[PDB]
């Protein structure tokens, strides 16, 4: 974004109706942290959600 | 009854994905460990070197 | 087998194992015990034809 919503009123956007792709992020290293607790950050891709 | 000693050199964010069964550009395309590797891992800054 | 990697994958599925192992325990242990009391009821009724 050029810019986010604070804590206390945490942005929130629904994500439906598109084709994602976790690997585009996934290979990218501006992410200091990335940690999916659910599920495997590589597997993203063959999962439906 | 031997020790493989594989000495390389990397960036300083890349090092946690030297651990075993870890995933990443470098665990996935040139130096991937094995899931049941057994062994030592040693890494040490040498931006004065 | 989908959401996880392997080494995650393998801590969820032994868990998975070691309760559905315990389950054969038992309804194996209740089989040899129903089976017992069967054959001690046939013998008897061998006894009676």
């Amino acid at each position: 974004a050029t810019r986010f919503a604070s804590v206390y009123a945490w942005n929130r956007k629904r994500i439906s109706n598109c084709v994602a792709d976790y690997s585009v992020l996934y290979n990218s290293a501006s992410f200091s942290t990335f940690k999916c607790y659910g599920v495997s950050p590589t597997k993203l891709n063959d999962l439906c959600f | 009854t031997n020790v493989y000693a594989d000495s390389f050199v990397i960036r300083g964010d890349e090092v946690r994905q030297i651990a075993p069964g870890q995933t990443g550009k470098i665990a996935d395309y040139n130096y991937k460990l094995p899931d049941d590797f057994t062994g030592c891992v040693i890494a040490w800054n040498s931006n004065n070197l | 087998l989908s959401r996880l990697d392997k080494v995650e994958a393998e801590v969820q599925i032994d868990r998975l194992i070691t309760g559905r192992l315990q389950s054969l325990q038992t309804y194996v242990t209740q089989q040899l015990i129903r089976a017992a009391e069967i054959r001690a009821s046939a013998n008897l009724a061998a006894t009676k034809m």
